[PDB]
């Protein structure tokens, strides 16, 4: 056997200034990424890009205004395909879109892993309720929806009740966060979920944190990993292509020790990679340079080493 | 650092096929939404097509839905606009305008005319 | 277009200050932001406004955005000449799924005194009724600033069909013209006691009239 | 109580190539520092920015290339602002400007509080002698007229008889250094004055900087702390709007390291953050980098935090 890795584009948006992060995917997938994938060995599968279509009106004003039940109801769809993915047995990855997608992808991964942990790399907590937050802005939510303890402060939303509350609190840990409203620092402390901000970063260096974390999900026993992993977590000047820019983010070292750690499990079950927005990028440059470090993030996380030696080489030629 | 330039405007019989263009430069127009808007001789702006997301789809008013194709070549960064089975009130300059969003819509670049 | 109302013109002189009115429904304005678009004469529109109050880069304070209920005004103080415009609110209208305008509203700087319009209203000609035609004809002259409305009457009654109005010109003298032309059946221009060109400039109308002999 | 701070700008040059610097204060302003400080609930006071005028002349040429006499009565001024600020209960932020500035701003500390220490951040020591440097170099000397070791190597110019030496050689530490003229480094280890190079920041970490700072420092007793912050201490490509720009500077994370161990002490009492020179930047990104960069160095050292949680949070609303 070979390790097998399904591909889903879910170009998941609420419009507004972050319309241009539907173009994640198609950016994503013009960096190479397929043949990258190849390289590694992977044995690959392709979903294609899904339709992102407002209910009940599919008008001009609600394409780029999109209604939350619309986010519901695409994040359901996302769901099933990423559960028939993995029951297919191949470790799904998921490009973003925004990160409102992890409500797909982790309900869906959880539906025949429901041990599973999950590892968020990210500025942002997006732990935000319907409540502490606005209505367009379930990005900044999507983990209200999925964690357990939290199920009496969430609201019932038309295209929100097929989710099942499917992560405890000591099932998550954040590494790279920077920018926390008040609330999503309250619930951190309250519901005791642990976290690795950028200090924390600076003062343990990323090989202690990656220790840590894993003594948190997998000290006890072995467990499937979801990573979800937004570009923003970097640095803006590595990242700049994404919607909430906020500077003294990940080096492209740090982060590409977190995929080397989280590969080195052999429990990465399924990844998201989100918030690439090409049309915020004011260059090419900065649209490919954002796109080429996430295909940098996926490889690496199904195994590329900076040192080489993943595929297996035999002999050297002789002269003659 | 960032402007519009639309062509192919002109003379056309009753029942006849035109096709406009909008070059843009200094922003890429991939990743945009995109409009055509027109103006009937010493009168307002109607709202003709959009173009919007990554499939792409396009939207049209109902004057115009069944007779009009919007779309867009990514590779010479512009935007096109086909108008078939034309009508007299058809007659007007058009505009090629970039759509966006924040609490609401708005038109932030036109191009000539 | 034109489901979103507006004056067609408003005047001040430099310096002085001035509000255009954009009147909509609970589907449009009621429930969705106003832009405002500014257009110099042979010039593309340009976003001044957007959110209601949000002004894009360069446009200074003086150019001011506010809507309340159904209702958004387009505020400029301090009119410089350069001011002089075509300018159109627009928004959503979630009534027809159309992006939506006012009919425009042109802005004259006062460089000269209000000058009201001269009319003349010419009937048709013996010769055209041989022919089983009819035209009248209404010349404007000698008006500034450069906007006139324009209607018909048949006896007191109003006119729709049959109307073509030009858009204001400039004069040698720097004063403003225009003409508009109302099509008519021999048997309507014989069987009315008398049609007028009712012309209206800064809310004050001039009106002609002609009956058959 | 809550924390006091009061915000004198000081645009302060000796003309030449440095004249834009005189626009930091405003620069530093229109990245919106005094709304920064009133989110994180600080009392504020407002002195605005004080004129700069060349005595005994005040024509174009001794605008555009400054007598020192200007600079030492300048000086003088910001001096009684600074200890009427102190004295009224305020931690004193004085935004340059260039560095000559500290002359005043720790002279006017040290009237009310002469036991503080000074912390100054920077890729220059700022302790060349009127005699060791040149006449426009001002900005090159502030610590050599304040150092009490010093008085007999320092000779008496116009307009800086004022001046009462007010620190000590045991009472000032050096963190940044990578630029150092040879006299500089001959009074270092002649007088025993301790810093902390990029080299040894590379050796050892900012972690144990800081705790080595605070070692030598307030390790006896507790002292009022004047953190004296000079932008170009920071990497070129980080703050690119500065007169001397040396390539090898702190990282934006290490900046903030610096901020939040100076804000956890409970010590901070006056804060420079000098050298923003908006005109030598390329462009209007790079000035307001350098202007976001350092109303991050404020709002950090009076307690922004990366993690959240400064403000208070109660209990999270309920459905309905
Ligand atoms: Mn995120
Ligand atoms: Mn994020
Ligand atoms: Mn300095
Ligand atoms: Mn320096």
């Amino acid at each position: 056997m070979v390790h097998s890795v399904a591909v889903i584009g879910a170009p998941f948006s609420q419009g507004q200034k972050r319309k241009g992060v539907e173009h994640g995917p198609a950016a994503i997938r013009e960096a190479g990424l397929m043949k990258r994938l190849s390289s590694l060995g992977c044995h690959l599968k392709d979903f294609g890009d899904l339709s992102f279509t407002p209910v009940p009106k599919d008008d001009l004003y609600n394409n780029l205004i999109v209604n939350p039940r619309s986010v519901g109801l695409a994040n359901q769809e996302l769901a099933e395909v990423v559960s028939r993915a993995v029951s297919d047995g191949y470790s799904c990855v998921t490009l973003g879109g925004d990160h409102s997608l992890a409500i797909g992808t982790i309900s869906g991964h959880a539906r025949h892993c429901p041990d599973l942990c999950v590892v968020w790399v990210d500025a942002h907590a997006d732990i935000n309720t319907p409540l502490t937050t606005s209505s367009g802005n379930l990005h900044g939510q999507p983990v209200s929806f999925l964690l357990r303890e939290l199920q009496d402060k969430v609201p019932q939303l038309p295209g929100f009740s097929w989710i099942k509350p499917c992560i405890s609190s000591a099932s998550i840990v954040y590494i790279g966060l920077r920018d926390v409203d008040p609330p999503e620092h309250f619930i951190l402390k309250n519901y005791d979920i642990q976290y690795f901000s950028m200090r924390d970063i600076d003062r343990l260096g990323i090989q202690k944190v990656m220790e840590r974390t894993f003594d948190l999900l997998i000290g006890k026993r072995q467990r499937p990993i979801h990573l979800s992993f937004d570009i923003d977590a970097f640095d803006p000047t590595l990242a700049p292509a994404t919607g909430t820019p906020v500077v003294g983010g990940l080096t492209y070292r740090e982060g590409m020790y977190i995929a080397e750690e989280i590969h080195n499990t052999g429990l990465l079950s399924a990844l998201d990679l989100v918030e690439v927005n090409p049309q915020l990028a004011t260059s090419e440059e900065e649209a490919k340079t954002t796109a080429n470090l996430a295909v940098d993030v996926i490889a690496s996380s199904f195994g590329q080493t900076r040192e080489g030696g993943h595929i297996v080489y035999d002999q050297l030629p002789t002269p003659s | 650092e960032v402007q519009l330039l639309e062509s192919g405007g002109g003379l056309v019989q009753p029942g006849g096929s035109l096709r406009l263009s909008c070059a843009a430069s200094g922003f890429t127009f991939r990743y945009e939404v995109a409009a055509w808007v027109r103006q009937a001789p010493g009168k307002g702006l109607e709202w003709v097509s959009a173009i919007s997301g990554p499939i792409p789809k396009g939207y049209y008013a109902d004057s115009v839905k069944g007779r009009f194709t919007i779309s867009r070549d990514n590779s010479k960064n512009t935007l096109y606009l086909q108008m078939n089975s034309l009508r007299a009130e058809d007659t007007a300059v058009y505009y090629c305008a970039r759509l966006r969003a924040d609490l609401g819509l708005y038109m932030d670049l036109w191009g000539r005319g | 277009q034109s489901v979103l109302t507006q004056p067609p013109s408003v005047s001040a002189a430099p310096g002085q200050k001035v509000t255009i009115s954009c009147s909509g429904s609970s589907s449009n304005i009621g429930n969705h932001y106003v832009s405002w678009y500014q257009q110099l004469p042979g010039t593309a529109p340009k976003l001044l406004i957007y959110d209601n109050s949000e002004r894009t880069a360069g446009v200074p304070d003086r150019f001011s955005g506010s809507k309340s209920g159904t209702s958004a005004t387009l505020g400029i103080t301090g009119l410089q000449t350069g001011d002089e415009a075509d300018y159109y609110c627009g928004t959503w209208d979630e009534l027809t799924s159309n992006l939506v305008f006012g009919g425009g509203t042109k802005l004259t700087v006062l460089g000269q005194p209000k000058a009201a319009p001269s009319v003349t209203l010419f009937p048709p000609s013996s010769e055209e009724l041989q022919a089983n035609k009819a035209t009248l004809v209404c010349l404007i002259s000698d008006f500034y600033p450069g906007a006139v409305t324009v209607a018909w009457k048949a006896d007191s009654s109003p006119v729709k069909a049959g109307v073509e109005t030009t858009t204001p010109s400039k004069q040698s003298n720097n004063k403003y013209a225009a003409s508009s032309y109302l099509s008519l059946t021999p048997e309507q221009w014989k069987s009315h006691r008398s049609y007028s060109c009712q012309v209206t400039h800064e809310g004050s109308t001039v009106e002609k009239t002609v009956a058959p002999t």
